[PDB]
């Protein structure tokens, strides 16, 4: 008896957005800084 | 990203309610346990199968 | 609260209005039942000079009002209209200011700019575009498989001689010993001979079968 | 799946020396359980 080989909480599109947001607020840019800022700030699903 | 740069988290951990194998009172144990069988997880590595 | 603030900004301008028309020729510090009734009847007042000067255009066909409109709207009031020029050009005719606007900033937004997805045929172009994969967007993930044969072949290889070296140590640790040196047990311990009564038994009988 | 006969075996041994026969054999599994490197599986 094998357990079934589980997944991630996050969706590809989200862990996707987690890496791109994480990548742009390590301020290598500063208006990719400024809207990852802005996303974090209103993104109504960045619980989970 | 291919694959999660996180390690899949144990799902009975995470999810299960483990709390329901705690034996609290011997003699007034409220759910009937049952003998458990072997279930080797294969998303566990340094497991070769 | 800006739904209050619809009305109250043109009600509060005539609050202003009537207080400063109360102070031409007139009073200071008035009553404030008094107040509230004067600019009830002042906004009542432009309120029927609307719905009766549109009425008196509208009966003669027309849609916006000209000044033979108003003057007989006012007529119909009881106004006397010829004493206006003189109440226009007084010297202490003042001016009331309009109200502020709410959206001050007008565009204070950066905005979040995020596309994915296109429409399907049965919805236009001009309708507004599908929203980005987290809104809806959901595909299960697995962790990454080591289907290598050289590093499996290196597991099993590490793996089954850490268990029989752990093994060996321990059985030589826990009973009579040998060491090819002088006084060595804790590197290279050797479990030592032991004479059995089952001989040829224990040699030639194989063991997995 | 299932122990190899050396896991097996040493499955048995350290689970039998930690039941109460003597104290010494039980301080030595359990050093070994602490301080050993492959005891997954």
């Amino acid at each position: 008896r094998l357990k079934p080989r589980s997944i991630h909480e996050l969706s590809v599109e989200q862990q996707l957005y987690y890496k791109e947001i994480t990548e742009a607020c390590v301020g290598s840019c500063e208006a990719k800084r400024a809207e990852a800022l802005q996303s974090i700030a209103t993104d109504p699903g960045l619980y989970q | 990203p291919w694959y999660s740069i996180f390690p899949i988290d144990n799902e009975d951990l995470v999810y299960g309610r483990w709390e329901d194998n705690i034996i609290w009172d011997a003699q007034a144990m409220p759910r009937l346990l049952e003998p458990p069988v072997l279930t080797l997880d294969p998303n566990d590595e340094n497991l070769i199968l | 609260n800006p739904a209050d603030n619809y009305h109250l900004a043109r009600r509060r301008t005539l609050q202003v209005v009537v207080s400063s028309l109360l102070t031409e020729a007139g009073f200071e510090s008035a009553e404030k039942a008094s107040v509230e009734t004067l600019t009830e009847m002042l906004q009542s007042y432009i309120s029927e000079i609307g719905r009766s000067a549109k009425s008196y255009c509208e009966h003669t066909a027309r849609t916006q009002p000209t000044l033979s409109d108003i003057v007989v709207t006012l007529v119909e009031m009881g106004f006397n209209v010829d004493t206006l020029p003189a109440y226009a050009k007084r010297s202490q005719r003042m001016v009331i200011t309009a109200p502020p606007v709410t959206n001050q900033p007008v565009t204070p937004k950066a905005l979040t700019a995020g596309q994915n997805r296109p429409h399907p045929p049965h919805i236009p172009s001009h309708f507004p575009e599908f929203p980005d994969p987290h809104t809806y967007i959901k595909t299960p993930t697995y962790r990454e498989p080591v289907s290598d044969y050289q590093v499996l072949r290196e597991k099993a290889a590490s793996q089954r001689r850490d268990v029989e070296r752990a093994l060996t140590r321990f059985m030589a640790k826990t009973g009579e010993t040998q060491s090819l040196f002088k006084d060595d047990v804790s590197t290279f311990p050797l479990i030592a001979a032991r004479p059995f009564t089952i001989p040829y038994l224990t040699a030639l009988l194989p063991s997995e079968l």
